[PDB]
């Protein structure tokens, strides 16, 4: 009570300055034409009396077209504008951990104020050839599909492309509950601090987010960063670069962090709705031009720095969907075409039956094997190959066109294998196991054991390893590579496994 | 029940509120009442529609396929009131129409986006004779996961998804060549699928006039156990005429059996 | 407070007879299960500050 | 430095008139009784002091037997 | 080979008997944890009444 | 032998028959985006 | 090597004319230099793309696809620069992006206009496993005649593209029976296409981290001896993976002998 006394009186100065302004014309939907603001400098916050920000942009002769920041019975025709003197900026600390952030810096989560430190411009300039260096660490997710097939480097961007209701943003929670052992470990390299910058969704998704991230007890690498549908146009523009401008900060500190933009499509139309209401020509698909430079800028934020600079890393994760698994749309095009890493879903493998439904031969990531353990990278090639010399064989032998024994060699550990990659929702596993999975798959002992008996094999063979061969894996995972005294051990663990299998 | 009706004859801007009226009615009825509220809005695309040529009228630039830049951002507001929240609880069942039969179109893209249970009431099926014709692949539910929904309840609905997605890439073979291709295997699944696909619809109440059976209520654990059953095989003898508009998995045993005593 | 004795479970296979094999079974995978159950629990939570 | 005093003052004005929060009115108890009453749901009906422990259960493992080996 | 198996019986009675010591261990831990999460639920009870 | 040529009949006419339907659909399909190009590019020399 | 690098969010006005400065650069070295240079420019899509933003906000109505209308002057300005004259000779390797594979696009029609020697890299062939997943049935080639390289590399390049060619309607007729009913020489020419296809992919240097292979130099006498000595049907009984990631016939040979003993 009197501690609230003393802090409202005490904290807001009322330094009363001569101040810039300038009255309102149209204040149409979310957009104010300004007239007066002859200082104003571009892309500049800027303030409505009522209380309420708005960013200036379309500096034209007559007037500003400054964009709203929320809702718009607050604003009539004829009040003043304050500028208030710098770009638009976003609060950041380490103490904005664990905590659900609105758009700007405006910890809407019930949860007291943000005890921020750094504040930080949220339009920067990206770094050049030299303060970056190369993807060296292996970014594990705890899908054994994209470990083993698109592995993510901490230092880069990869994409999660799909249609909708895929498994899209559970991927990108098996990613955030994979990192948790990681962060209560010991090494610095391999702690999380991770935000999840969820675009254009409903609160209820947000909140059952944080309810499922809350119970897995993600609460440390993650920050939630809400832009929702009832939010404005802006808010839903800016918030990724918001999320962009924390894993900056993170970045340049030293400390590796990533960030999943959830539904950067929704990013991408509120920006439509931007340009339409400020009255700049439409491109593509009512899209404006410059929408591959909005996601450029943001998705070239990102990659590994300079030992020098250092040595925090950034990944960049966005979310997109087509419709109708239409690649060939703009945002998918000029998405696809910015990132390097990108994980396809297609569907009709998720009502199939493999979860989580990476349709594969169209995902693809350029860093490829340098991304990877040296267990997982020794191992996990030829199932690449293999896959492949599959899809392709089944895709003519459709209908039975040559089977001699090579054939159904490559159908069975193609069917194999699919069945390997299956794995449930919200239970992502350690590198290891995935390394002793794959071992057990791809070198023999599952070519001839009946397909549909693969996920008990799956799990009573997790049960037996975790059961009494944690030190061998802790060999495993701390050796780095597989040793030939750890791989005829994983042979004769397989074969043991085996004749209890078929005991 | 309360009422409110913005019909097809009005005028746009009357079309453009109406679900904002039916809803902040259901929205006192939530916040300073406490109960636990059904809403059934019929139409959004309609609401959608409505917006879309009051912006024609309103001089805005118009976005994609002819609707206004504010779909997003207006369907958005309208939406995010439509919540369950700590003061009560809404649950909100909602008829949004397709143009064209487009799910691409952009307001039900962004009405897919904007959901927690979605059905996709398809023509097709009804065009195979299945009434609702529920395109149950691209129908899905936040709400179906194991530790929600118990494994019994899971496992049972994602095999009928198996079959039936095994049964659209196998269609597709047998309208080209035929069901005389197929192996046991792929037969079998053929004729489950079937199976499943005429067990799924069933009569109901309100459509009585339309065709000839009385409304079937059919309880939660005889689906569980009806298409388990199916799944699972043990009705590799019944027709699948036996199967349509049929309810409980023991009328289908017992249509079966007056089937072949109608025969006998 | 336990006093644990883990065998190969090869003459667990070699020591049963036909009229108990589906309860060796069942014991088995039970203890299986129960093993995994002991495995997923830490051994106490710390006590409740004040 | 002319409001915020005045500001003060009715902070005091307010802080003084103790015994109660002020001029609440019936609607303030009806909120604090719906949010007392969704709290009541997030735990069941127990009581706000001398916590029960459990109920104590039995785990009964039947003995396996055989005829003869 | 009947005398080998012989030798092995002191096996299966093992598994039982440290089937149930785990089983009634694992059941005294859960009676720790349950009553944890109880007194757990009072006190933050009381403090989001307070707040 | 005659079992095969009556099989191939009908495989030819079941294939006619879609390939009439594909056609009818990958016209409608061809008209809509002509229609879609052009009303974005009238709209665009329209906003101009 | 000199490098000009324009990265990719910068704004259009500097990521259409950095391709230009490679240009620059590389007629100064080509004009008064005196000298033979090359010039490696990745990636002329985002030129177009750039032009098409700047289009959008400078004024300009939209063309076909979305693009600008001075997209084929505005290239042809720029890729007309870059060619050898009679002071210098410059030689211009281009990595040019096509959208989510689509040829008719217009942009990537105009630069197909602008070229000398073409090279698809389609995806198929790498849904295949054959990498880069390289279509020379749709690639061009200006130096392809029986006088420039030769009568035997012009004979045996249109043997191996007949061969591939004739193996996709072949296909397309395995394609509902099966390698049943083809016949003795139509099964016999699909085995020994298919065999081409997969000698075709060859082992980068550059790339032996995505494959682990360590990746050969191939000349050319040894592509052109090794091509015919395939449709000369010398090798009509080795599997198709002894063909696959090989470099001369030396190396099939090699890996034939590894995978039978
Ligand atoms: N590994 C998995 N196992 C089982 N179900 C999965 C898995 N991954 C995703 N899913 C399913 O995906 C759905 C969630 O999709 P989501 O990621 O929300 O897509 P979107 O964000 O496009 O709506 C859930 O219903 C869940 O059942
Ligand atoms: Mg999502």
């Amino acid at each position: 009570v009197s501690s609230i006394l003393e802090e409202r009186i005490l904290g807001a100065d009322t330094s009363v300055d001569l101040e810039e302004t300038g009255r309102v014309l149209s204040i149409g939907d979310g957009i104010a034409r300004v007239h007066g603001l002859r200082n104003v400098q571009a892309e500049e916050m800027v303030e409505f009396s009522s209380g309420l920000k708005g960013m200036s942009l379309n500096l034209e002769p007559d007037n500003v077209g400054v964009v709203v920041f929320g809702n718009d019975k607050l604003i009539k025709e004829g009040d003043i504008v304050k500028r208030t003197g710098a770009i638009v900026d976003v609060p950041v600390g380490e103490e904005l951990l664990g905590r659900v952030v609105d758009a700007l810096g405006n910890a809407i989560d019930g949860k007291g104020p943000i005890g921020s430190k750094a504040r930080r411009r949220v339009g920067l300039k990206a770094p050049g050839i030299i303060p970056r260096i190369s993807v060296r660490e292996p970014m594990q997710t705890g899908i054994k599909a994209v470990d083993s097939l698109v592995p993510i480097g901490r230092g880069q961007r990869e994409l999660i492309i799909g249609d909708r209701q895929t498994g899209k943003t559970s991927i990108a929670i098996d990613t955030i509950i994979n990192q948790k052992r990681f962060n209560d470990g010991t090494d610095e390299k391999k702690k999380l601090y991770c935000i999840y910058v969820a675009i254009g969704q409903k609160r209820s998704t947000v909140a059952q987010l944080v309810k499922r991230l809350t119970d897995a007890d993600a609460m440390k690498y993650t920050i939630v960063v809400s832009a929702t549908a009832s939010d404005a146009a802006p808010l839903q523009y800016l918030a990724p670069y918001s999320g962009c401008s924390m894993g900056e900060y993170f970045r340049d500190n030293g400390k590796h962090a990533l960030i999943i933009y959830d539904d950067l499509s929704k990013q991408a139309v509120a920006y439509r709705q931007m340009s339409l209401l400020l009255r700049r020509p439409p491109g593509r698909e009512a899209y404006p031009g410059d929408v591959f430079y909005l996601h450029s800028r943001l998705l070239e934020r990102a990659a590994k720095m300079n030992d020098a600079f250092g040595g925090g890393s950034l990944t960049a994760l966005p979310v997109i969907e087509t419709q109708a698994g239409d690649v060939s749309a703009y945002i998918p095009t000029n998405v696809i075409s910015i990132t390097d890493g990108q994980i396809f879903l297609e569907t009709e493998l998720f009502y199939k039956g493999i979860r989580p439904a990476i349709n594969v031969g169209l995902s693809v990531s350029r860093v490829g094997s340098a991304a990877q353990t040296r267990a997982m990278k020794q191992v996990a090639g030829t199932m690449k190959l293999e896959l492949a010399q599959y899809r392709e064989v089944a895709a003519f032998a459709q209908f039975g066109s040559d089977l001699d024994a090579a054939t159904q060699q490559l159908l069975s550990r193609g069917v194999r294998l699919t069945e390997l990659l299956k794995q449930g929702q919200y239970s992502p596993m350690a590198i290891e196991e995935q390394v002793a999975v794959i071992y057990a798959g791809v070198r023999g002992y599952l070519d001839k054991l009946e397909p549909s008996k693969i996920t008990k094999f799956e799990n009573a063979f997790l049960s037996h390893v975790i059961s009494q061969h944690q030190t061998l894996l802790g060999k495993i995972r701390t050796d780095g590579k597989i040793s030939e005294e750890a791989d005829a051990k994983l042979k004769e663990i397989v074969t043991n496994f085996l004749a209890g299998f078929e005991a | 029940v309360a009422l409110v009706y913005g019909q097809m004859n009005e005028p746009p801007g009357a079309r453009a509120r109406v679900a904002l009226t039916g809803l902040t009615v259901a929205e006192y009825f939530r916040d300073q009442e406490g109960q636990d509220v059904l809403l059934f809005i019929d139409n959004i695309f309609r609401f959608t529609q409505a917006g879309s040529e009051v912006s024609a009228l309103l001089g805005r630039i118009p976005s994609a396929v002819g609707y206004q830049p504010t779909l997003a951002t207006d369907m958005g507001t309208m939406q995010e009131r439509i919540t369950t929240t700590k003061k009560g609880s809404i649950t909100s069942v909602q008829a949004i129409y397709v143009p064209a039969d487009d799910l691409t179109d952009p307001a039900p893209a962004t009405t897919f986006a904007h959901l927690d249970a979605t059905t996709v009431l398809s023509r097709a099926i009804a065009e195979l004779g299945i009434y609702p014709a529920v395109d149950p692949l691209d129908s899905t539910s936040r709400i179906m996961d194991p530790n929600i929904v118990g494994s019994e309840h899971y496992d049972v609905a994602r095999g009928v998804q198996k079959i039936l997605q095994d049964y659209k890439s196998l269609q597709d073979i047998i309208a080209i060549l035929g069901m005389d291709e197929l192996s046991e295997e792929d037969k079998l699944t053929v004729s489950r699928a079937r199976k499943i696909q005429r067990f799924l619809s069933q009569p109901f109440q309100v459509a009585e006039v339309f065709t000839g059976h009385l409304g079937k209520l059919v309880p939660l654990k005889e689906t569980i156990k009806g298409f388990q059953q199916i799944l699972a095989g043990e009705f590799d003898h019944l027709p699948e005429q036996a199967f349509y508009m049929v309810g409980p998995i023991e009328e289908a045993v017992a249509k079966a059996d007056k089937l072949a005593e109608e025969h006998s | 407070k336990l006093a644990l004795k883990t065998i190969d479970w090869v003459a667990f296979g070699e020591i049963i007879p036909r009229n108990q094999k589906a309860v060796a079974n069942s014991l088995k995978s039970w203890n299986e299960t129960l093993t995994s159950r002991l495995a997923t629990l830490p051994e106490k939570p710390p006590a409740i500050d004040w | 430095q002319k409001l915020f005093v005045d500001k003060i003052r009715e902070y005091r004005t307010k802080r003084q008139t103790s015994g109660g929060p002020v001029d609440a009115g019936p609607e303030y108890q009806q909120d604090l009784d719906r949010e007392l009453f969704k709290l009541k749901q997030m735990y069941g009906k127990a009581d706000m002091n001398t916590f029960p422990n459990f109920t104590f259960e039995d785990p009964k493992f039947e003995v396996v037997e055989k005829p003869q080996s | 080979s009947q005398q080998a198996l012989v030798q092995k019986r002191h096996y299966l009675f093992d598994v039982q008997r440290n089937n149930i010591a785990m089983a009634l261990e694992v059941t005294y831990r859960e009676r720790l944890h349950r009553v944890y999460r109880e007194v757990k639920n009072r006190l933050d009870y009381h403090i989001s009444v307070q707040n | 032998q005659s079992a095969r040529m009556t099989a191939m009949d009908n495989a030819s006419k079941n294939a006619s028959e879609m390939i009439d339907k594909l056609t009818l659909t990958f016209n409608r399909t061809r008209q809509a985006v002509i229609t879609k190009e052009l009303i974005e590019i009238i709209s665009g020399a329209a906003a101009l």
